[PDB]
Formats: C-alpha cells, sequence, structure tokens
C-alpha cells in the first residue's frame, strides 16, 4: 500500500502537519505569552497522550478478552 | 424480599386494570381464590402478556401452597406481577463490560468465581443458602474455574 | 428457585459497581494531575532576565517539540491499535453474533388485538 | 421514525410497520370498475372498488391485476393501489415515514424508475429504498448463506447467496408461478364438465387450487392410484352450491412446477433450475448451498412440496452431498419479515435514498450507489 | 528476550519462538480480495482475507500469492502477510523480539534491502538477521557438511559446503519447484476431462498432488505398466462429490523434477543438477559431498524420491564412491528447525544487525559484514 506514503505522512505529523514554530524571537512579555501558549498546549497535550495510554491498556484489555473468548470459543 | 413489597407498594395502575379483570374473571362470586392454573395461563395470554409455557408450568407448580386451593390475593398478586415483565433489558452491555474492566483486577481477561465471592465479601453483607452456592455455580455457570466475560454477562443480564 | 436471592445479589453487585466506578474515576483524577504537575513544569513568574527569559523559552520549545513528537507517535499507535481493536470486535462478532443478528425483532404486538376488524 | 415495509408482490399486497412479526394489512392488489349499467340512484356507487372490498362486489365488477410478472403494466392502477394501502389500510400519510419496496430479479428498469419517482412526487416520502425480494426471504431465515427459491405469484426466480456476498451471474429468473397454475387449474377442470370463464370465477378456481391442490411425491403412481381406486376425489361447495368433486386434477396442477411442458412452457422445472443454479456457482461453495436450500414465496406452501423437491434434487445431485430444504411454516410473510428485520437495522440507516439526492440526480438515482 | 524465527517461504509460512522443536502457527501466504459484489449489509465483510482464513473462503475469493519465485513481487500483500503472522498467529508485539528471517540464494539485492528496511520501520523490532535457507538446513540434520537440495515451492537451490566453508562458486539454483509442478498437473489432467482455471481450484489440484503423486523408480516400466494393467488408477473425491480417477498422470507430475523438458524448461533434472554442483567443487572433498547429499524443502516428500535421486546419482558418479541420500522424516521443516537452532546458539548472540547500526549506515547495511 506504498509504506512509502505512511513514512512522509508519519514525518509531515512529526515536523510539518503538527505546529513547529520557531517563537524564541519576540520581546519580553510576549515571548512569555508565547511560551506559556506553548508549554499549556504541550501540557494539554500531557494529559491526552496520558488518556492515551490509559485507553491502550483498556484495548490491550479487551484484546486479552477477545483472544479468552476466541479459544473458549473453538 | 423487600423489592417485592415496594414494587406491591408501587401498583401500577395501568396493569392493575387488567389483573383486577383477572380478578373478576376469576371470580365468580366470593369465591375464595381456587387458584385455576389454566384460567391463569389463559388471562396471562388474553391480557397480552407473553407467557413462557415454562412459566406456567411453574405458576402449576407453585400454587395452593395452602393446600385448600385457596391462596391469599396477596402472594397470588405477587407472583403474577413478578412474572410479569417488569425490566428494562437489565443494564447495558457497555457498562457490562465497563464493570467487567473494573472487577479485573486479576487483570487476565476475566474474573473469578473465588474472586466474585471475595469481592462480595468486601460488602460485608450476609451470605447464606440462597447465597453461596449458585452465586458461584451460576457466575461460571460454565464451570471453567473462573468467569468469563460472557459468563458475567450471562450470570446477571436483563437484571437490574 | 427465589428470585428474590438474585435481586438482593443484584443491589450488592450494583453497590459494588458504583463503588469501583467512583474508585476508579477518583484515582485516574489523581493520577492524572499527578502526572500533569509532574510533567508540565510551571512557569516562574520572576528570577529571571530577559536573556534568561529567552533561553528558558527556547529550552521549552525544544521540549515541546520533543514530547509532542513522543506524544503524536503514542497517538498513532493508538489509533492503529484501535483500527486492529475494531477489526477484531469485527471478527469476534462474526465468529459468535452472526447467528443472533436476525433474532433481533419486536413481534405480535399490534396484529394479536384486531379481533374486532371483521 | 418508522419506516413503512410495503411489499407490492403480485397477487396479495402486504404492510405493515418496521419491527413487528407480521404484516398489518394484507389484501388481494386486484382493481376493478363495475361494468354493469346501474339503476339504483344515490347508492354511493364508486367508479372503482381496490383491495379487499373488490373481492366481496366480485359479482358485478371486472377485476383486473395491475401487476402481471413482476413487472407493472398500468401504472394508474398500482397508484390507486398504492393510495389505498398507505391511507385507509394503515392510515398513516407517507409524509413522514421512510418506504422500503420490493422489487424481483432481472425486472426492468423503468420499471423501478417510474416506482422511485412515483413514491417520491406523489406521495411525497422522505426517503425509499428498493430491495430484491430474494435477500429479504434469506435474512427472515437467519441465514446468511444459501439459495432461496422465491415462488411467488408472478414469477418464479433463485437467486444462490454466499456468505453475504450475491452470484450475479448465477440468477435463474422463471416466469412460471401461482397465476399460471390457476389458469392450467382452471384449463383442466373443463374434462368434468365445469366451466369457469369470467374474471370472478378466476377467484374461484384459485380458492380451490388452495384448498384442495397438493404436490404428489411421485406422479406416475399417483396418476395410477387415481385412476383406479377413488379415495382422492374431495369435494368442494362452490358459493352457491352445487358442489364440485375433484379428482385427479388435484396434483395434477401444481405438477406444472416440475414439468412446465404442461402449459407449454419449454424450461425445466423448479427441481432441475435451482441445480443448474448452483452448478453456475464456484466449485467450493456448493457443499453449503446444497446444505441450506430455502424455500420461499407463496406457491411453494403446497402440502408435500419440501419432500418432492428434495427427493429430486438428491436424484440430480452427487451421492455424498446432504440436501437439505428448509421450509419455514411463515413461508408466505417470509419476504416480509425480512424486509422488516433489514429495516430495523441500525447499520442499514444509511443506505435510504434521501429526498435531496433524488433532486440533484433524478430518478435515476436508483441505479447508482444506493442500490 | 527469546527470538522469532520467521520462515517466510513461497507457498508456506512458518514462524515460531526460537528453541522449540517444530513452527507454532504454519498457514499458506496467499491473500485474497473478494471479488463479488456482496448484498448482505453489516455481515462483517472484510477488504482482504489473509493466511489460513482465506483457505476456507476461497470460493468468493482470487487467491494470489505475493511471492512468486523466492523474490517478492507484490510488498504491501507481504508486509500484510507478516502483520498477520507477527499479531494473530503468534499474538507478540515485534517491538520486543528479535527476527530471524530467511532468502533464497542468489536473489535480488533489492528484495533484502526492502526486507529489512519494512522490519526496521514499520514492524520496528530490535534487530534481525537474513539466513540462507539452506545453512539452516544443514544445521538441522545435525553436520557440518554435505550439499543440500532444498526444492521449496518456490525455487529450487544447491548449496554445497565443507566443514562449514561455503562454496560460493558451486551454488546451482534452478526455477523449477512445486509450483510448476502443480500447473503441470492442472495441465495433464485436462486429459480426461477435468478442467481447473480458477485460481481458488489450483489450491484443490494441489491437495490431489500431495494425496496421490508419487515419483516413480523407473520412468519407462511404469509407463507401460499403467497403460496395460489398472493397478494404478487412485480415485480421490472433490470437495463436491463427482469423485476423478487419476491414471498415469499420478507418476508423470512429479517426474517433471528429473526431466524438466516437460514443462519446456531447458535445464537438467535435480538429479543432474546435483552432480554438476559436485563436480564444480574441488577434487579432494567429493567425496564427503557424495556420501552426506542430504534433502529438504516440502517438494522433496514425494513417496518414493530418495530411492530415484540415489540410483539416478549412482548411475552418474563413479563407481567406487558411496552415495549417499539422508532424507530425514522432518523434511518440511527442517530450514525451520535449523533456524531455531541457529537462534539458539550463544556464538551467534553478536551477529544481529542491530537497531543503531542501520540507523548509520541505511538499509545497504545487510549486504556488509554484518550478512
Ligand atoms: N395455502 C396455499 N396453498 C397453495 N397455494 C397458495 C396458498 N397461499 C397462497 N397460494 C398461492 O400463492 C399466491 C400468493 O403468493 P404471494 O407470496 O402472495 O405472491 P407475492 O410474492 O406477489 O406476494 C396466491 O395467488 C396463491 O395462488
Ligand atoms: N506431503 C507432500 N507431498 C508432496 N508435496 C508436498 C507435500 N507437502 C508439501 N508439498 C509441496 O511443497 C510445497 C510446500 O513447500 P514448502 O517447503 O512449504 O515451501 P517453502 O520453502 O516456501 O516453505 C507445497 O506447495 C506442496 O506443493
Ligand atoms: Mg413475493
Ligand atoms: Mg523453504
Amino acid at each position: 500500500g506504498k509504506r512509502q506514503t505512511e513514512r512522509e505522512k508519519k514525518k509531515k505529523i512529526l515536523a510539518e502537519r503538527r505546529k513547529v514554530l520557531a517563537i524564541d524571537h519576540l520581546n519580553e512579555d510576549q515571548l512569555r505569552e508565547k511560551a506559556k501558549e506553548l508549554w499549556q498546549s504541550i501540557y494539554n497535550l500531557e494529559a491526552e497522550k496520558f488518556d492515551l495510554q490509559e485507553k491502550f491498556k483498556q484495548q490491550k484489555y479487551e484484546i486479552n478478552v477477545l483472544r479468552n473468548r476466541i479459544n473458549d470459543n473453538q | 424480599d423487600d423489592i417485592y413489597k415496594a414494587a406491591v407498594e408501587q401498583l401500577t395502575e395501568e396493569q392493575k386494570n387488567e389483573f383486577k379483570a383477572a380478578f373478576d374473571i376469576f371470580v365468580l362470586g366470593a369465591e375464595d381464590g381456587c387458584i385455576s392454573t389454566k384460567e391463569l395461563g389463559k388471562v396471562m395470554r388474553m391480557l397480552g402478556q407473553n407467557p413462557t409455557p415454562e412459566e406456567l408450568q411453574e405458576m402449576i407448580d407453585e400454587v395452593d401452597e395452602d393446600g385448600s386451593g385457596t391462596v391469599d390475593f396477596d402472594e397470588f398478586l405477587v407472583m403474577m406481577v413478578r412474572c410479569m415483565k417488569d425490566d428494562s433489558k437489565g443494564k447495558s452491555e457497555e457498562e457490562l463490560s465497563d464493570l467487567f474492566r473494573m472487577f479485573d483486577k486479576n487483570a487476565d481477561g476475566y474474573i473469578d468465581l473465588d474472586e466474585l465471592k471475595m469481592m462480595l465479601q468486601a460488602t460485608g453483607e450476609t451470605i447464606t443458602e440462597d447465597d453461596i452456592e449458585e452465586l458461584m455455580k451460576d457466575g461460571d455457570k460454565n464451570n471453567d474455574g473462573r468467569i468469563d466475560y460472557d459468563e458475567f454477562l450471562e450470570f446477571m443480564k436483563g437484571v437490574e | 428457585i427465589s428470585a428474590s436471592r438474585k435481586l438482593q445479589l443484584k443491589t450488592l453487585m450494583l453497590q459494588i459497581a458504583k463503588q469501583e466506578m467512583e474508585r476508579e474515576a477518583e484515582e485516574r483524577r489523581g493520577e492524572k494531575g499527578r502526572v500533569l504537575r509532574t510533567r508540565c513544569q510551571p512557569l516562574e513568574l520572576d528570577g529571571l532576565g530577559f536573556e534568561e527569559l529567552q533561553d528558558l523559552c527556547r529550552q521549552l520549545h525544544a521540549r515541546v517539540d520533543k514530547v509532542d513528537e513522543e506524544r503524536y507517535d503514542v497517538e498513532a499507535k493508538v489509533t492503529k491499535n484501535i483500527t486492529e481493536i475494531a477489526d477484531l470486535t469485527q471478527k469476534i462478532y462474526d465468529l459468535r453474533g452472526k447467528f443472533k443478528r436476525p433474532t433481533l425483532r419486536r413481534v405480535r404486538i399490534s396484529a394479536d388485538a384486531m379481533m374486532q376488524a371483521l | 421514525t418508522t419506516a413503512l415495509v410495503c411489499d407490492n408482490g403480485s397477487g396479495l399486497v402486504k404492510a405493515g410497520f418496521a419491527g413487528d412479526d407480521a404484516p398489518r394489512a394484507v389484501f388481494p392488489s386486484i382493481v376493478g370498475r363495475p361494468r354493469h349499467q346501474g339503476v339504483m340512484v344515490g347508492m354511493g356507487q364508486k367508479d372503482s372498488y381496490v383491495g379487499d372490498e373488490a373481492q366481496s362486489k366480485r359479482g358485478i365488477l371486472t377485476l383486473k391485476y395491475p401487476i402481471e410478472h413482476g413487472i407493472i403494466t398500468n401504472w394508474d392502477d398500482m397508484e390507486k393501489i398504492w393510495h389505498h394501502t398507505f391511507y385507509n389500510e394503515l392510515r398513516v400519510a407517507p409524509e413522514e415515514h421512510p418506504t422500503l419496496l420490493t422489487e424481483a430479479p432481472l425486472n426492468p428498469k423503468a420499471n423501478r424508475e417510474k416506482m422511485t419517482q412515483i413514491m417520491f412526487e406523489t406521495f411525497n416520502v422522505p426517503a425509499m429504498y428498493v430491495a430484491i425480494q430474494a435477500v429479504l426471504s434469506l435474512y427472515a431465515s437467519g441465514r446468511t448463506t444459501g439459495i432461496v427459491l422465491d415462488s411467488g405469484d408472478g414469477v418464479t426466480h433463485n437467486v444462490p447467496i454466499y456468505e453475504g456476498y450475491a452470484l450475479p451471474h448465477a440468477i435463474m429468473r422463471l416466469d412460471l408461478a401461482g397465476r399460471d397454475l390457476t389458469d392450467y387449474l382452471m384449463k383442466i377442470l373443463t374434462e368434468r364438465g365445469y366451466s369457469f370463464v369470467t374474471t370472478a370465477e378466476r377467484e374461484i378456481v384459485r380458492d380451490i387450487k388452495e384448498k384442495l391442490c397438493y404436490v404428489a411425491l411421485d406422479f406416475e403412481n399417483e396418476m395410477a392410484t387415481a385412476a383406479s381406486s377413488s379415495s382422492l376425489e374431495k369435494s368442494y361447495e362452490l358459493p352457491d352450491g352445487q358442489v364440485i368433486t375433484i379428482g385427479n386434477e388435484r396434483f395434477r396442477c401444481p405438477e406444472t412446477l416440475f414439468q412446465p411442458s404442461f402449459i407449454g412452457m419449454e424450461s425445466a422445472g423448479i427441481h432441475e433450475t435451482t441445480y443448474n443454479s448452483i452448478m453456475k456457482c464456484d466449485i467450493d461453495i456448493r457443499k453449503d448451498l446444497y446444505a441450506n436450500n430455502v424455500l420461499s414465496g407463496g406457491t411453494t406452501m403446497y402440502p408435500g412440496i419440501a419432500d418432492r423437491m428434495q427427493k429430486e434434487i438428491t436424484a440430480l445431485a452427487p451421492s455424498t452431498m446432504k440436501i437439505k430444504i428448509i421450509a419455514p411454516p411463515e413461508r408466505k410473510y417470509s419476504v416480509w419479515i425480512g424486509g422488516s428485520i433489514l429495516a430495523s437495522l441500525s447499520t442499514f440507516q444509511q443506505m435510504w435514498i434521501s429526498k435531496q439526492e433524488y433532486d440533484e440526480a433524478g430518478p435515476s438515482i436508483v441505479h447508482r450507489k444506493c442500490f
């Protein structure tokens, strides 16, 4: 399925499709605002990835239920 | 238990009309309720309810405890209302899955009937002959030595 | 068998379920707050010069890029495993529920009460 | 809201709301104008009695079916039938209900396009969908494979399906059905003296066919037995007296299904078009189709057909395969029960042909992705 | 941790953890998209069934192998096969397990480089190593010398080895293998009336070949005997009945191995390419290679091949040398057993291509010292 497309998509999200931006080129109050904004966005991303880890555990448990059901069903 | 008493207190009048219609159809005058289970089944089918033949058989085999046919309208009415469907599908399958996830402290894709026993023991509630044995018997109804997820579903599906 | 036993059992199981729901929700809230606090490093309002402001701001920019890449990677992993979970859900559902699909009906409701028509 | 599962059919219109067990209103699809003059004034005589009303005044009407062989030949009468079905037998305005019509396989396109155009312009439904009459009958059996022989009253068609993937190159549609059996019975009754000619008396012959005829397990032995003894002669009382006695016409009328040479048709019987439909399928799904042969439709209600067909197919098929014929007791309404099940599904809820889509592409939308 | 000994092969993917006796999961390597339309809604129909699932629904699929002759011609399908193998047949995430693929000799470089790039980027393994399919089969026999003829299903190759020193100038790779024998059998079955055309029926012909065909000790005598008596005609029941009788097609299908002129190939049979591979070796190790001829691979499982090959080589070889043909009963999984043994060695533990090494030199690392 053209894994080149998958690789380039991942790379673009890694560097281009993500909000990648040089910002430490500003005046004092504005630089403080921008640093706080990026840090808080990244903190929200921390909460998101924590929930991703939690739901990933849940999906792992669901797949365990899947295997147990399949083995018991055959 | 007390749930039956509460249901008696919350007498739904919409079904009360049909149940008193059964009262009239059965009692042909000063009748002390001889309990004609044939008439009981005919009423159950007539009033729009869908009693299983095994349910009517249980009604046949769980009446006339007095021995004289005359059964108090209280206990008979309780039997009739409970044999009538009063439930909403017993919660949701999504709730069942989430709660079973809660219950999988073993984190092994299921729970154990022994684990079930210990968890209900943590509730600090009385376990008796009605309790204890059939709890673990039907929780692991397939008797795998552990309660599977679908076993947990089948244990208490359609019950609130 | 008495259904009063099933009623009492369901009351106890409902209490178990609600207690575990609130307990897990509270634990998750606490863990979430703790993780965010220990990971989202607070910004400081004083003690740093303008040059220090710029230095720490660029440091946080780099850190933001690093952990953003990490969280996007784990998000992609979550997406792929979720696709897999959905596929296996369909697989096991076809394994089990392929027989039960037609069974879903609400039957003989109104037409059984039409004896007065003729 | 709830969906209307209508099923035009040919001979009996079956309709009802989605999610029930049986159709709410079942009535013959005939529209009969009066033919005599009429002398009483103010009697309130209408110009056309449709549906079940014209089966009670049929003595002075000229009943004419608006659907000949699956296809619709008289669009005004069909519109009248639909209007009656919606407004008087169900009493639900169509402005607030999706509809799910049914159509035989291999029918002319213009019929389907005109059907959707009528449903969207005259009755002005929110959304309608057209489904093949055999897939529904497969739904009702709760299967997902199997080859279904849906011998209706207009047309007999035989759609094989495996694992949900229909095989479009193996559909064998044959135009012998209940109506031709009625005509053949009416034609062989003349050998005893009973002559039925009027279009009203076709209904009487249909009643005779329904109540008396049966399919013989072995044809020659029955022909020999009926010609020696008299244990088969069953009598029947006409709508005015003068009982009649049907001899070996009992099993000769429905025998036409297995020997279409009786009414001059060339093709092979319903016992051999099923085997041919199977043999066109791939070599690896023939066992499953052999084991899950499904019967549906009204005309497959003859007493003793599920054994004759099994005997014939077992004669044709290889000796190792197991031949099983599914004949549910609710055969007549199998298509409509399947239609109700399909309309009640959540996954199907986005397949309807929404009205805005029709406004953008015209009636030819039905052949497109929304099939 | 434990290593994953995968073995792509061509026709059967064999995998399992290192250190066992037999592969954990063995399943055909075919990916088949459905080809018909599909009418049942909500049946949960997937877009591609891979592995052993597509050998049960093969009636409505178009199976297509992703590996033609050792080389891989369709990388997306091969990636799908690997993903299935890791996640559903073994249920071990590849992020925590080294892998040991196998590759035929004299294959294109780009195939091997793409294989390692996939394993390192998509599945993200810790370390992978690619080994020649014949050295493993020599491991499994517990020898250290010998010339191994690994007649797989894709390609037949003949690697001579002495005292652990492989002879790169004496590898004779021939592209006749089990698949060409299946096609030739399917082509000669048409001489009795049985026509198999669909890509699904190729599997049926493969089953016929596996269960009935055998290699004749002397070809002309068998051809004469089968043409007079009828003691050879063995019958076989298709997946739907209609048994078939195979006459002298039994030993004519696998005879193609020793006379590749049957399918139009120019080269000499597997009985003479082994002798040529030996004669290219030095004059002092020919006795040891004569005495330790090893057979492996699936296609060398025909009943009676270990005698025909010995007779042929004894005819070719000098009369003094002793010719011995090692044919272990576990021939089919010999390569994988050898792979498990090699992965379980302590001396081999530092030969893996570690991921940091790949990051520094790119996919072309495989041709380098870490072979
Ligand atoms: N009980 C019965 N026995 C024999 N034939 C019947 C019976 N009921 C209906 N039929 C025949 O089947 C026809 C009705 O078929 P039906 O399934 O309603 O057709 P459609 O597919 O158009 O709905 C009638 O014309 C009648 O000839
Ligand atoms: N018992 C058998 N008898 C004859 N031929 C066989 C037998 N088993 C397998 N084969 C042939 O060998 C092939 C499998 O070879 P295999 O060793 O799996 O190839 P690979 O080297 O790709 O793993 C099959 O396609 C089949 O044609
Ligand atoms: Mg029909
Ligand atoms: Mg091999």
